[PDB]
């Protein structure tokens, strides 16, 4: 039955502007 | 520790920006956490040569290992903005520091002096001064020396010698800058009879030695081969306390030469403090780009600049003849179009080189110059008054 078959780059780089 | 931030400070003293760059990326390889300082070491050491966005890329990567910006930190970014007349990011590090809550001291008020100065806003530099009185501390020798800076170089000779007099009252032993400019605008309206008052008191200097070295030379006295050597030694003692001192001595030094009319003298000290490491940026020749900067020079240092890359280039081709009057975020707006650099520049080219340089339809701040009008094309006489 229901048991079978066993059931970070891009920050601080930023354009300064 | 102690040896990469040693090495770190040294080169940026002395505006060493690719020795502080391979030992930024040696000591990165050996999986060594930067510290402050030495980003700090490494970015003023990227503002020295006017690599603006090589200093930028380091402050960014700054916040990436860790590293949170410091006084000193901040302080390198404003002269180095301030050096080359970036007025914009003089403002924009100040917002930053206006958000970040830290109290400005007498650096911050006299970077913004001398960025508002080398980008010629003369009313922002006297209101930023005014303001710089209202609120506390005390100015040092630089803040007045910036203001005479900018008097000096909008035509203003009565409030330039209030300056002096006040000043000179302190017992400070006035330096070369005060007396470079004081000729400099004295030659501005043919004060004749000024700059030999000035030179009398000035050749004698028992004093110091510099002064008296840099009086008889600027009068001819020592362009003798023994002569000159004299001046070489003093100059190489001058090389000693930065770069950042020794671009400001050769911008009052050529500045005061060129407008007293020792145009061949001014001549010989920029080509002299070019084979000494100041002004990196000066000259660029390849078979692309054949380009002079100004950005940071003053007035008179753009003119003997100009006067010597106007001769080497009728001697020889590049594709482009280009001159970097305004660097920054100002070339991509009008505003760098109408700047004292730019005009300055644009006006010497013209009346010497007839309508030759046209200005670029891309950017703001730069002259140029095809190769076909290179073709067509001893030009500035250099002279000793």
């Amino acid at each position: 039955g229901t048991g079978f078959n066993k059931g970070d780059i891009l920050f601080y780089h930023r354009e300064f502007c | 520790m102690e040896t990469y931030e040693g090495i770190i400070f040294a080169c940026g003293k002395g505006g060493l920006h690719e020795d502080a760059r391979k030992i930024l990326q040696y000591m990165t390889a050996k999986d060594v956490v930067p510290s402050s300082k030495a980003y700090t070491g490494v970015i003023e050491a990227f503002g020295q040569a006017a690599l603006y966005e090589e200093a930028l890329v380091a402050f960014n990567t700054m916040h990436e290992v860790g590293s949170n910006p410091s006084i000193e930190t901040f302080h390198s970014l404003l002269y180095s903005f301030a050096r080359g007349g970036l007025f914009k990011e003089s403002e924009v590090i100040l917002s930053r520091l206006v958000n970040s809550g830290i109290p400005r001291n007498r650096d911050t008020f006299n970077a913004t002096i001398e960025a508002y100065k080398q980008g010629g806003k003369f009313e922002e530099a006297v209101k930023t001064y005014v303001d710089m009185e209202k609120s506390r501390c005390d100015p040092d020798e630089r803040t007045l020396e910036a203001v005479l800076s900018v008097y000096s170089c909008a035509r203003l000779v009565d409030e330039c010698r209030e300056q002096f007099e006040e000043m000179k009252a302190s017992d400070i032993l006035p330096s070369i800058m005060c007396y470079c400019m004081m000729l400099s605008v004295y030659g501005k309206t043919e004060s004749w009879d000024d700059v030999n008052e000035l030179l009398e008191e000035m050749l004698s200097n028992r004093v110091s030695n510099i002064h008296q070295v840099i009086g008889q030379m600027i009068k001819g006295n020592y362009d003798d081969d023994s002569n000159w050597q004299i001046v070489e030694y003093v100059l190489d003692k001058l090389n000693s306390e930065g770069c950042g001192l020794g671009i400001r001595f050769y911008n009052a030094l050529l500045d005061a030469l060129w407008w007293l009319g020792q145009k061949e003298r001014a001549a010989r000290v920029l080509n002299e403090a070019t084979k000494r490491g100041i002004f990196p940026e000066l000259f660029r020749k390849n078979k692309l780009v054949w380009s002079v900067d100004v950005h940071r020079m003053s007035e008179g240092g753009m003119y003997t600049a100009l006067s010597v890359w106007l001769n080497d280039l009728s001697d020889i081709l590049p594709q482009l003849a280009v001159v970097v009057s305004v660097r920054g975020q100002l070339e991509k707006s009008s505003a760098a179009r109408e700047s004292p650099i730019t005009r300055a520049a644009f006006s010497f080219l013209q009346d010497h080189v007839s309508s030759s340089f046209s200005f670029t339809g891309w950017n703001g701040g730069r002259i140029m110059c095809q190769r076909s009008q290179l073709k067509q094309l001893n030009i500035v006489a250099l002279t000793n008054s």
